[PDB]
């Protein structure tokens, strides 16, 4: 009840759950669009400019919501709700990326008379991908998923964004050339078939961005069919810094998945057991009844999660004492050897007690 | 790449211990609330990374105390309880420290309850709400850095006097009730720093409740157990506790109650070793009880032929 | 084995599938497909709706098992915007399961 | 400078000082070491506190790198009483080495 | 080739052998070892001297991949005493064939 004021809204609210999906689906849009307004574009056409306007009226009121928002404090570990201090970490932590980004640059471009470097600084608007790394990693703490698959999920976000980016400078290098040099450009000096992207300025938006994110792909799995190849040297340069950090990236989703599956599951260890152990049933020729014994023992072992007894042995004396005092408590309150005796050393005796299942 | 990732993560580990955690949970059916709690501290040992003592625990317990006498030392040394106490007191309490954190809104200890476990704060902000009879829980006092909760009731042998909570993410120095007893009781000079302590405290601003009245009720009893355990030990016949008790205070000429010396007792006993080192001691061999008799008397009555003589010569 | 037999199924239905995306197209316009302007050695794959069966199975087969080894020779490619389509989801689908098969 | 077993404790470990010198000493209630004992290479430690089921004396410190062949209380009272016979006639020879110590009563 | 135990040391272990052919040897004071027997499959050792309380009193030699199972001395000497019947059989057992060996004790 300490939200005395009226303005700051917990973080946790509903509603603003709800604008932090509908934030996250627009970053995730715009950090999308934004290598596509950079390199296909000199500066967008009509047709996309109420896209632009509301994309940056969508993320500048989420910059004007950041300071209504409460923030746990790390070293307290409380929900801090005094305005002035939630202003004054966004304002220091990534309050001047966002404004950055949400100032309209094509319309400053275009202002500018047509200036490149003015419409360099819409990769600010790359910074937006801070959302989604959010998301991520909420997703990495909330205990529904697996960690290490989303540690996966993200490397595969990071590698459809790394594509979608990289066809992007590939196309915007191949319209750093004027189109008199059409033919020492990667596009278009392409035959691809009988067509030819002669005047590859001209094609329609979706064939370009498909062949260049096609060039993306195929170079991200390391195909290289060749159909689709650097011609300059720029295009040189950027392929091999691509294919450079692609290597690492792909190397790394290897590693993010061999790791998945080789932490295994208790269904996997308790299986390879039993793989040991029936194995053995069978060489001596045990008997079925024996056998059926045996079973029992490790199913037991794992499925009362026999195993599972000390992962509380950090938490607390506090907490460890009500959890024993909530579980085993009844049971010593009710045997008779303990009869008449204080409730403090019956709670000592929970303390130290220890679980253990007996089969017939 | 993959040896890397293999090897692990703080949060992978994080996410490993915490399912197994509410795989346990759920199991044994613990409720929201203490789900939640429970989740909370070790998601705080996992943010923090507190619980990283782990490794402490393979090291052995002398250097463990060294550690332990270089950090949890100068707090302790500023503890209230622990003013003028002697610096083995001091170093007993920290070697049997054991780290806690514990995160805001967390009840630590409960009005009424038997304290198990006396804590140092450290680094935090606690309450101390009394849950009068209405129910009403007022803020005793804010319980800040260096202080200590649990102690009054430990050592007056009442229950929790009130209810502890966290404001503020608090680092406290866990002690074992039982631990602090065993201490106190073998440093009976210390305990008697910690009595009058305890009683400079009330007329210092400790902001305790009821009547504690145990400096006096130690001032009597440090000396007439003593007295007494001298006594006891020699009937019971522990010559080795004997020859402590003797050096550590009180007198060999020191009577009970019923005016019997550790004499008396080691002779009716027939316990030749304790009534020769009370002959070192010189003790009287004529001094008569409440009752009027003598060690000699007591020896020829229980017939120990051997402590006969020996009081004889 | 599950994950070879998962690959080798999918090998076949993207060769299957290439090819079909190579005939969505209309036979007028057949050299603007992956097939239909392929020159192979000095066999030129002209009238691609009317060879062997077994010569275009192998032909498509042939790419995707390429390409799911990423061995990207580049003599067949796609040449189409929706061949590029399906050869972008398939390769992207492939790495997946190539570095799942690896982690096996 | 780790102490091996303390005062005051029950030993159920008893150890044989094989390489290495260990130091033996009663610690006093005021903080005070008093060095009681000094073991060297083959010597044996703790061994009266699990005959006895005393309480260790005396708190025992290594000296150098003192290499030590720890034998457990249950492992040692075996091979007297589990292993019996292997613990009768021997064990007795052992007590008579103990009350040869002459202090020990 | 191994030595299972050597004669006159200290039985410290029961053995039978199951599967496999063992080769007791008696050593003289030649430099060589008369073979008494080879030990096969079914039979047993480490029990002369188990039972008649004696130094082992045969070389038990290794010659194939002999499967043994093995009983510890004490373990065999407490289920005796508590089965003094059984022992009874076997002792027996161990009177009627004594043509089995010659200097067979």
């Amino acid at each position: 009840g300490h939200n005395d004021y009226k303005y700051i809204i917990h973080p946790k609210n509903r509603w603003y759950k709800a604008w932090e999906m509908f934030i996250l689906v627009w970053a995730i849009y715009s950090s999308l669009f934004t290598p596509m307004e950079f390199g296909f574009f000199r500066g967008l056409p009509e047709r996309l400019f109420v896209l632009d306007i509301v994309g940056q009226i969508a993320f500048l009121v989420d910059i004007v919501l950041q300071f209504f928002v409460a923030y746990r404090d790390t070293q307290t570990y409380r929900t801090v709700y005094k305005p002035t201090r939630i202003a004054f970490r966004y304002l220091k932590s990534h309050f001047l990326m966002d404004f950055i980004g949400c100032f309209p640059w094509d319309l400053i471009y275009k202002a500018s008379g047509k200036h490149e470097l003015v419409r360099y600084l819409l990769w600010i608007r790359l910074f937006r991908v801070r959302k989604v790394v959010e998301f991520f990693q909420r997703l990495e703490k909330d205990t529904r998923i697996n960690y290490l698959f989303t540690r996966i999920l993200k490397l595969l976000f990071v590698e459809v964004y790394c594509t979608h980016t990289a066809a992007c400078i590939f196309y915007y290098l191949a319209t750093t050339l004027p189109p008199e040099n059409e033919g020492y450009t990667w596009i278009g000096s392409l035959k691809l078939g009988d067509y030819s992207y002669e005047n590859f300025r001209e094609i329609d938006l979706w064939k370009r961005y498909t062949t260049a994110l096609y060039f993306a792909i195929v170079t991200m799995a390391t195909v290289g069919y060749g159909d689709i190849h650097a011609v300059n040297l720029r295009e040189m340069i950027f392929v091999m810094i691509y294919v450079s950090f692609d290597m690492v990236l792909g190397a790394y989703l290897i590693g993010n998945i061999t790791a998945l599956i080789v932490k295994g599951s208790n269904t996997e260890r308790f299986r390879d057991k039993m793989n040991d152990l029936i194995s053995f049933m069978n060489r001596k020729k045990l008997g079925r009844d024996l056998r059926s014994q045996i079973t029992g023992h490790v199913r037991l072992q794992y499925d009362s999660h026999y195993t599972d007894t000390v992962m509380l042995q950090d938490i607390p004396a506090s907490i460890r004492a009500k959890i024993a005092q909530l579980l085993y408590l009844p049971y010593i309150k009710k045997v008779p050897l303990f009869k008449g005796c204080s409730t403090e050393f019956i709670n000592q005796i929970v303390i130290r007690l220890h679980e253990e299942y007996f089969l017939p | 790449i993959t040896a890397l990732i293999v090897k692990g993560s703080n949060t992978e580990r994080f996410r490993d211990k915490m399912n197994d955690l509410i795989s346990f949970m759920n199991r044994k059916k613990l409720g929201r609330d203490l789900r939640s709690q429970i989740t909370g501290h070790v998601r705080l040992q996992y943010d923090s990374h507190y619980t990283d003592t782990v490794m402490l625990q393979d090291i052995p317990a002398s250097i463990r105390a060294k550690i332990a006498q270089l950090l949890y030392l100068p707090y302790i040394k500023k503890v209230p309880l622990f003013k003028g106490c002697s610096t083995e007191f001091i170093n007993q309490i920290v070697i049997r420290l054991h780290e806690e954190y514990f995160l805001p809104g967390e009840v630590i200890t409960e009005q009424g309850n038997v304290v198990d476990h006396l804590y140092f704060v450290c680094e935090g902000l606690l309450e101390a709400l009394v849950t009068k009879t209405d129910g009403s829980e007022e803020s005793v006092t804010l319980l800040g850095p260096h202080t200590s909760f649990g102690d009054i009731s430990i050592i007056c042998n009442i229950s929790q006097p009130f209810t502890v909570r966290v404001c503020e993410l608090c680092h406290l120095l866990r002690l074992d009730k039982q631990s602090f007893s065993n201490i106190l009781e073998i440093y009976f000079h210390d305990g008697r720093t910690i009595l009058n302590n305890i009683m400079e405290e009330k007329e210092s601003n400790d902001r305790i409740k009821k009547l504690e009245s145990d400096i006096v009720i130690h001032i009597g009893k440090q000396e007439a157990e003593l007295a007494l355990k001298v006594n006891s030990a020699a009937f019971q016949g522990d010559f080795y506790q004997l020859k402590s008790l003797i050096r550590s205070g009180a007198d060999p000429n020191k009577t009970d109650y019923d005016g019997r010396s550790p004499l008396h007792l080691a002779a009716c006993r027939g316990y030749e070793d304790i009534t020769l080192f009370l002959i070192q001691e010189g003790v009287d061999v004529n001094l008569k009880d409440k009752f009027g008799h003598t060690p000699l008397f007591e020896a020829v009555k229980a017939g120990q032929e051997g402590v006969i003589g020996l009081l004889v010569k």
